[PDB]
Parts: C-alpha cells; sequence; structure tokens
C-alpha cells in the first residue's frame, strides 16, 4: 500500500541489519520484517554461505547482499548486491 | 592520436565536434550491443573513420555529393587543351595562395 520508488541507500539498511539482527537465525527461504527508518521491508531468505549453507547465524563481521525483489519499485543504490547491472546485453 | 584528429577536421564548430565524439562513441557501443562481454569495452579509431566519412556535414566544410553530381564521367585527356587548362589553373590557385 505504500510502494514507492524513492532512493534508498544501500549501505545503511546493510549496516542496519548487521546490528539489529546479530546473532539471529536464518534459513534459506524464511521470511521475516526489517524495521529501517520507520519503515517496514518484507526480507525473504534467498542465499546463505566457500562453503555452501541452507540455515545459518547472523554475525556481526558477516556481509549482507540487498537484492529487491521482482518488479520492486524501490531503487536500491549503493554499494550493495542490488543487482543494477544487465549482465551481457538484453538486445530484445 | 588527437593531434591526427584535430588536424584533420579544418573549419568545424565546437557542437560539430562534440556531434564528432558522441557518433564514435555510439558507434562503438551499437557494435558491443550487436556483440558476436561488456566489460572490453573501448573506442578505436575505426569508428571516428567511419563517424566522419558517412556523417557530420560541417556548414562552412566541403561536400562531395555536389561534386558527384556535376561531374559524372570523369576527364578523358583528348587533346592538348585538357592540359593547357589544368595547368593553367594551377598558376592562379599558387597566386591566390601566396601572394
Amino acid at each position: 500500500k505504500n510502494i514507492d520508488s524513492n532512493p534508498y541507500d544501500t549501505d545503511k539498511m546493510a549496516a542496519e541489519f548487521i546490528q539489529q539482527f546479530n546473532n539471529q537465525a536464518f534459513s534459506v527461504g524464511q521470511q521475516l520484517v526489517f524495521s529501517f527508518n520507520d519503515k517496514l521491508f518484507g526480507l525473504l531468505v534467498k542465499d546463505i554461505e566457500r562453503q555452501k549453507i541452507e540455515v545459518g547465524l547472523v554475525v556481526g563481521n558477516s556481509q549482507v547482499a540487498f537484492e529487491k525483489a521482482e518488479n520492486s519499485s524501490l531503487n536500491l543504490i549503493g554499494k550493495a548486491k542490488t543487482k543494477e547491472n544487465r549482465q551481457s546485453i538484453i538486445n530484445p | 592520436d588527437i593531434k591526427e584528429l584535430a588536424v584533420e577536421t579544418k573549419n568545424f564548430s565546437g557542437a560539430e565536434l562534440e556531434g564528432l565524439v558522441r557518433a564514435a562513441q555510439s558507434t562503438a557501443m551499437n557494435r558491443h550491443i550487436k556483440a558476436s562481454k561488456a566489460e572490453s569495452l573501448q573506442v578505436t579509431r575505426g569508428d571516428f573513420l567511419a563517424s566522419l566519412e558517412n556523417d557530420i556535414k560541417p556548414a562552412f566544410g566541403t561536400n562531395q555529393e555536389d561534386y558527384a553530381s556535376y561531374i559524372m564521367n570523369g576527364i578523358i585527356k583528348w587533346g592538348d587543351p585538357v592540359t593547357r587548362v589544368l595547368d593553367d589553373g594551377e598558376l592562379l590557385v599558387q597566386q591566390t595562395k601566396n601572394s
């Protein structure tokens, strides 16, 4: 109901996620709600980690890769893995 | 080499130079879009050459279509007078260029 295209820096979300959810459990396919600057986002767990794991623990020294959901208008600018690059050329 | 491009173009305008650079970059980008790797992008001298040849008509420059329209069968040396006239034109050209 409150969708918007307003640009939100991704590094701020990454730092907030790391600080708030330190020492928390995440499993592939899990869903949760993330509070950032008085706004609620529906986070869906996609991949967890070079060993590959499906369930793990969140620690402060980890990295986080935010990817905007399908057809999401959120312009996730910044240094994160927003997936803003279309590899190769689409060539419609 | 920037010097070669600077020497080649004469009586151009700044707008025309910007247009030339844009044309070269667009040609390179379209070539790579055609592709057969979007990280090895570069601009080649061939792009400048093609863009200059097939586009960018300087207002105060020289056109070729009008030449191709006026002279339509070249020149055939059928006698001395053609050589005489051609050799005499150069004298006037030199006089206007030097003195």
